[PDB]
């Protein structure tokens, strides 16, 4: 019950989703082949959110993995856990748009959204009682920046009464990927803002800096990253699936997180992660979380988040421990920290217990933090986005799809409204 | 469902057409003898269900001298019979000739040809041409072959690497007339075109390789190794891909706009490249080196407008994602107001192909740029002096009246580089 | 090809009674009866019919075996050897050949005419929102 | 419970004879290959005659 | 249970028949000496209880010299000794000497022969003639017997070959004569008669066959294949099976009109035949390609009538259709209004023999195409212009007057051209 479709769009959403999978996985128990031989009583008792039943009591994950191009998808079944997908659902076209969104989203992506269009509501349907959507996708690419808003767009259209959530991956100016990146991004939230209900930020440099710092690993790469967000992927339902002292639904989370209706973007992170070299070492207990949870670079966007202060943000504590300790300590903080929080609204941290701990560890804890900071990142992504624009550059190619200078202009004004409409909340009073 | 199919035209092409098959060939286990002794050919090759794979090439020269060595060379059996079509009389590089008397009547045996490859292949991605533009042939009828393919399909991308005359080194006496007449042709129907001045692969040629002597033998590998690095996604497996119709749409800042010209490295031969670690940081800069530029400038003297960098071999994204950083800080390298971020970066795992019987030594790294920057007007403003200083006393221009073309299309041209000329200096001032 | 598919209906009618009368179990076992009994229905179906990084493959040619063949033409002498065939003119050895390779495979992709469109009509039944018991 | 083991096999092993089956088409392409390799070759040198 | 007579006369039938039997002898495994080396065999050949086994055919002709070839030539043994009937003078080219003069002493033996050989055969569909038209050699006795086997015979179905002389290329210089008086005689006699006009195949063979000196020899062996492609279903097994009474029924629009013109393809030499997937695909658009035309005519100045077009080898059943659906959208192609479906698929599955020796290069697939278009006027109207300039002033008209000929037969034959020319002219208008 009370279970969830996962729907990937773009190349970097289809590693995120390889891992994801594979990294969920692993927890319940379900080996590559498809037959179960988990352990314990506890490990099937809620299998249905991420598995349907078919003959033999094989097990395949309800994920539809749509892209423009066949070069990822090709690569993501050979490697482990891919024949979990079920081939009937995948969709791929034959042009590719190019890192151009118009390509992408009105050109190309809306006459082969159609099947995407068609999967995904068989998906949906077959569970008793949907329990809501989650998206992933990379606002850097023009391809998915298209097509994955746009079935954002149509599932709100489609069904209003479930919840959407999304993982999103903003490109930070100091580490560049896309010529195109302040063009795309800063056009796509536009339509993000207006019906998504949730998205979660996480910055690829933010990414680089845990490794380069804390893990300690000498050689950083997509699959020591990608593991990083499928893991704290698998933190944000972990308690959904799972008993605990106070069950968390998905919405749960959200009822204690969006103070308005306009400021719906969270930010996220891990923990703990300690080096290898000194594992050994580190004290395992309930406070040490916090030390890496609050930590400023343990939280994995480019914003520093100390600029600002908190509107609200929660954590959700999984393991088994005291649960005095869990509020005692939680109240501890907002209280010597008065700065950094704002005073109109009392006790602004949620907590949440769960007693079943990933495979490895005793103790972690997945944070999501609702902080005043996220203002930096459109300014660098505006301040860039605004400068290109004045001379016309790069112009041509959108308006030769359709699109116009309109469509551009009024773009860019939401997102100087929407982070004004932020920031104020940092210096109202009561 | 993605190939390349290649079209070239000129004696440059086909020297050059050699050279690329070559080092094409040994990367994915085919003989001299075409017979193989998964699909990973199906870019360049298409299979034709039982046996050989065939080479998906069209070669057009309207000489048959040049021809004569393929046909009989060690290469014999590998192209089609019926796909290297030829002229009778050479058109003596007169670029009228290639364009209104001889290269009517041979136009439609490539047209006709043309219609039958993209029958066969699925997805085709686009054209690639290669033409020599100082040749009354290679310009003439290279140029010819982008006026119908621009009108014959439609929107389909092109990529063009031409072959300038060099600033004091040149073959004929007539390349400043007939190349700046091909400047028109080529301004309006090609998205890409990279420089590819001769002078410079020799001072290249000259401490790298170690070579006092080098021969076009040795001058025409280097560039067919481009040609690997720039296609070099389209049939193996990265960390991160790149595609044709992904670079038109990432290095062009305007439309008319689209000169970008080449810098590879590294060049190290086998003699003594066993003394430095190969490090990825001290390639990247290597690239960027003003001297070391593939073509005929210092960039020095202008701003950049684009950077789209492929690594390849077994490059890791912090080794790339450093470099960058310490790229973008320094004094000598300044980007244009309106584009802070500048670069795009790919990644491709296979170690790079090293050719037998050539020079290049193996290294586990390489680096191949394509950057537009606006200090490519100097060939133009440069090369418009020699225009300038013959036509004035109307010099040779006797028999390009001879091949019916008339007087009036010599005056237009040179206007248009002038504003292609003027643009470049509006587009780098800044706001 | 199993028996166990033509078991027709008529045939369910009474089979005598599977346990006997003399071993029932007290009501105390049945209690502790239900964590067993149910894992057989989640996995007995499971237990019979339900049973990393990047590596290179070898290159398809051998060194042994380049096979490297004569010229159509018959040169005599080396004074005309010419420069414009002076390509391939060396056969591989051990060094050039490459040592890795890492293959693009589509056949996966080369399939699949097109994505499905399902013009059906509903089909899909309405189970109500909450407490399924009020639903029909 | 007992009784679902055997049908749920029954796909399974009505299935693997497919996999033989897709193995049927796999002998299959080595006809024209044996016919072309071969058969081909002397009349390549036929007209050589 | 199945059988077929062939009658040949002169240049045309004797020197289109020897080729049509060795390939059918090779086909079969019937070696030059008749006797079968340790069913299919019985449309077109009979039991001779012990050894052997004598070809179904009878060679007629007024010439000793080709025929007595025939009977000391390495196929000596196989042909019925009695069934050779040589005439003792020529006709010299005239249609009056082969048709009312010399022609009467050899038609009785002539049909006696056919009685006797449809005799001993139990499943007569029809006749298969391959006469000469052009050449006066026989065409004075080809239109008389086809005459006497219409009224003896009845409702079996008749076909024949028809040679007639090219637009510009002729041999004879009365050809303009003779044919238009033969034309007469087959016109209310034949039921299927097929154009294969000399001129298409010399630039036919040139095209492909990569022969630049062909000859009579070469020109033969291509007319053998397609009699063997139009009737291996007969004779072999096949999916969807067209028999010799399954054709005009379903190409013959009118009691009228029935000429119908042909082509084949693929034709490629071994030299250069496998450089291609020679995909199933790219075979049905060559067919119809005008190009190739197995007559000098040109369909894209005509209307579709009907295209029943063959299939041999192992084309599978699905591409059939798959490559069909293309023809209809492509675009002086089209089919006139009345026909909503012209087509008559079917497919047999033995791939063509290839004899030793010979230019044609086997494959695994094959197609026959037999399609009737309106641009078929051409060859009449050229022909019917051609008339009229020598009748303009009765150039050796002389010749024929005297002997026997009614001067008023040659009046009431030019009636019989605006005739055909005026049905075809309305039947080729849209309502
Ligand atoms: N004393 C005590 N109170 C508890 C315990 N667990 C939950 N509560 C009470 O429950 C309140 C919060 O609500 P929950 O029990 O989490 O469940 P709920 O009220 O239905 O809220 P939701 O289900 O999340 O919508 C707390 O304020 C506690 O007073 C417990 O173990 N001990
Ligand atoms: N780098 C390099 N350039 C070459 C080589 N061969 C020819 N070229 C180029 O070709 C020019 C010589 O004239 P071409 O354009 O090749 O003559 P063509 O191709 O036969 O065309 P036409 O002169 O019109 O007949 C030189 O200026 C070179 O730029 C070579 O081996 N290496
Ligand atoms: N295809 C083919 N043509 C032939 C043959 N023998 C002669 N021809 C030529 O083909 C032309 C027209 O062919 P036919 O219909 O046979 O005319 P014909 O019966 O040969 O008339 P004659 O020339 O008097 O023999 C004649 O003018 C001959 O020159 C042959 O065996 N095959
Ligand atoms: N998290 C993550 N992001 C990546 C990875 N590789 C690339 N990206 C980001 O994804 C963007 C490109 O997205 P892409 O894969 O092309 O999506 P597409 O446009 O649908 O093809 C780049 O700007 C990168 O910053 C990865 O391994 N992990
Ligand atoms: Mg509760
Ligand atoms: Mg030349
Ligand atoms: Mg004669």
């Amino acid at each position: 019950m009370r279970e969830i479709v996962h729907i990937q769009g773009g190349q970097c959403g289809n590693q995120i989703g390889a891992k994801f999978w594979e990294v969920i996985s692993d927890e319940h128990g379900i080996d590559p082949t498809g037959t179960y031989h988990g352990d314990s009583d506890l490990q099937l008792e809620r299998i249905n959110v991420y598995y349907n039943e078919a003959t033999g009591g094989r097990y395949v994950p309800r994920a539809i993995l749509m892209d423009l191009e066949p070069g990822t998808m090709d690569s993501v079944r050979a490697g482990p856990f891919g024949q979990l997908f079920r081939p009937d659902n995948f969709v791929f076209g034959q042009t590719g748009a190019g890192n151009n969104w118009a390509k992408g989203h009105y050109t190309e992506g809306a006459e082969l959204i159609d099947s995407v269009l068609d999967v995904v509501r068989k998906e949906a349907e077959g569970c008793d009682c949907l329990q809501g959507f989650q998206i992933t996708h990379s606002l850097g690419g023009g391809t998915g920046s298209g097509m994955g808003t746009l079935l954002i767009s149509k599932v709100r259209e489609e069904y209003p009464d479930r919840i959407m959530e999304t993982f999103s991956v903003v490109p930070s100016p100091k580490v560049s990927d896309t010529v195109v990146e302040p063009y795309n991004a800063t056009l796509s939230v536009h339509q993000l803002v207006e019906n998504a209900d949730e998205c979660m930020v996480i910055d690829n440099e933010a990414l680089y800096d845990i490794c380069f710092r804390t893990l300690k690993l000498t050689t950083p790469t997509y699959g020591d990253l990608n593991h990083l967000v499928s893991a704290a992927m698998s933190g944000v339902t972990c308690c959904l699936r799972f008993p605990g002292q106070l069950n968390s639904d998905l919405r749960k989370l959200a009822v204690n997180l969006i103070p308005f209706p306009r400021l719906h973007f969270f930010m996220i992170g891990f923990a703990p992660l300690t080096s290898r070299g000194s594992q050994q070492y580190r004290a395992l207990t309930v406070p040490e979380l916090t030390q890496q949870m609050f930590d400023a670079k343990n939280m994995m966007c480019a914003a520093d988040p100390r600029h600002g202060r908190y509107l609200t943000a929660s954590a959700l504590f999984r393991g088994r421990m005291s649960t005095k300790e869990v509020d005692e300590q939680m109240l501890n903080v907002q209280n010597k920290n008065s700065s950094y929080f704002v005073e109109w609204i009392p006790n602004n941290i949620k907590s949440s217990i769960c007693d079943i701990p990933p495979k490895g560890l005793k103790m972690a804890v997945t944070f999501v933090g609702n902080s005043t900071a996220i203002q930096e990142m459109f300014k660098r992504v505006a301040e860039q986005f605004t400068a290109m624009f004045r001379r016309k550059a790069f112009l041509h190619w959108y308006t030769g799809e359709g699109m116009d200078e309109m469509e551009f202009t009024e773009a860019e004004s939401n997102m100087n409204d929407l982070v004004s409409e932020y920031q104020q909340y940092q210096d109202a009073t009561a | 469902m993605r190939e390349v199919i290649s079209i070239h035209v000129g004696q440059g092409g086909i020297q050059v057409g050699n050279a690329c098959w070559e080092l094409f060939c040994l990367e994915h286990g085919i003989q001299p003898d075409g017979q193989m002794p998964d699909d990973a050919f199906n870019t360049f090759f298409s299979e034709t269900g039982a046996g050989k794979h065939v080479p998906r090439a069209v070669f057009l020269d309207l000489e048959p001298t040049v021809i004569d060595e393929v046909r009989t060379g060690t290469y014999r059996q590998l192209f089609h019979p019926e796909q290297l079509i030829s002229g009778k009389e050479d058109a003596a590089n007169n670029f009228a000739r290639g364009h209104y008397t001889i290269g009517k009547e041979i136009v439609d045996l490539c047209l006709d040809r043309i219609r039958k490859l993209a029958d066969n292949c699925t997805g085709l991605q686009g054209f690639l041409v290669f033409n020599s533009v100082g040749g009354g042939t290679g310009s003439g009828l290279g140029s010819l072959l982008l006026e119908r393919l621009s009108v014959d399909y439609g929107k389909k991308s092109k990529l063009g690497f031409t072959i300038y005359p060099s600033p004091q080194v040149s073959t004929a006496v007539v390349e400043p007339y007939n190349s700046i007449l091909s400047t028109h042709s080529l301004l309006e129907h090609t998205d890409v075109a990279v420089m590819l001045d001769n002078e410079a692969i020799y001072d290249i040629c000259r401490r790298n390789l170690d070579i006092e002597r080098p021969t076009y033998t040795n001058l025409n590998r280097l560039i067919a190794q481009v040609i690997s690095s720039l296609t070099a996604s389209l049939r193996f497996d990265g960390a991160l891909n790149v595609d044709i119709t992904e670079f038109q749409t990432n290095l062009v800042p305007y439309p008319r706009i689209h000169f970008m010209l080449s810098s590879y490295a590294p060049i190290i031969s086998a003699e003594k490249a066993y003394h430095e670690q190969l490090s990825v940081a001290e390639i990247t800069n290597s690239a960027f080196e003003p001297a070391n530029m593939m073509a005929k400038c210092d960039p020095r003297h202008g701003k950049y407008m684009a950077c789209s960098m492929m690594y390849r071999g077994d490059v890791v994204p912090k080794d790339v994602n450093a470099s960058i950083a310490t790229i973008k800080t320094k004094r000598t390298i300044q980007f244009v107001d309106w584009c802070p971020t500048g670069f795009k970066v790919g990644i491709n795992y296979q170690p790079p192909t090293v050719v037998p019987g050539g020079d290049l030594a193996k290294v586990m790294r390489a680096v191949c740029m394509i950057s537009n920057s606006t200090a490519i007007a100097e060939v133009f403003s440069r090369l418009d002096h020699k225009f300038d200083l013959m036509y004035a006393k109307r010099a040779f221009v006797h028999w390009y009246v001879g091949e019916g073309m008339e007087e009036g299309e010599f005056s237009e041209a040179r206007e248009d580089l002038a504003a292609l000329e003027k643009d470049y200096e509006e587009v780098g001032i800044e706001t | 090809g199993c028996k166990a598919m033509y078991q027709t209906t008529n045939n369910d009618y009474g089979q005598p009674f599977l346990q006997d009368n003399k071993t029932v179990p007290t009501y105390n076992e049945l209690v502790e009866a239900q964590t067993e009994v149910t894992r057989a229905e989640k996995q007995l179906k499971n237990k019979t019919v339900a049973t990393n990084v990047i590596v290179p493959k070898k290159f398809p040619l051998k060194e042994d075996s380049y096979k490297a063949p004569e010229p159509g033409l018959k040169i005599g002498n080396p004074l005309y050897m010419t420069a414009n065939r002076e390509y391939g003119m060396l056969k591989p050895t051990a060094f050039e050949i490459p040592n890795r390779f890492y293959p693009k495979d589509n056949t996966y992709s080369k399939s699949f005419p097109g994505m499905h469109k399902f013009d059906g009509l509903n089909t899909n039944i309405t189970f109500s929102k909450v407490h399924r018991a009020l639903d029909e | 419970q007992t009784k679902k083991v055997e049908a749920e096999l029954e796909e399974n092993i009505l299935r693997k004879c497919e996999e033989e089956k897709r193995y049927e088409a796999e002998k299959e392409r080595i006809l024209n290959e044996q016919r072309m390799q071969g058969r081909f070759v002397l009349q390549q040198q036929m007209l050589e005659k």
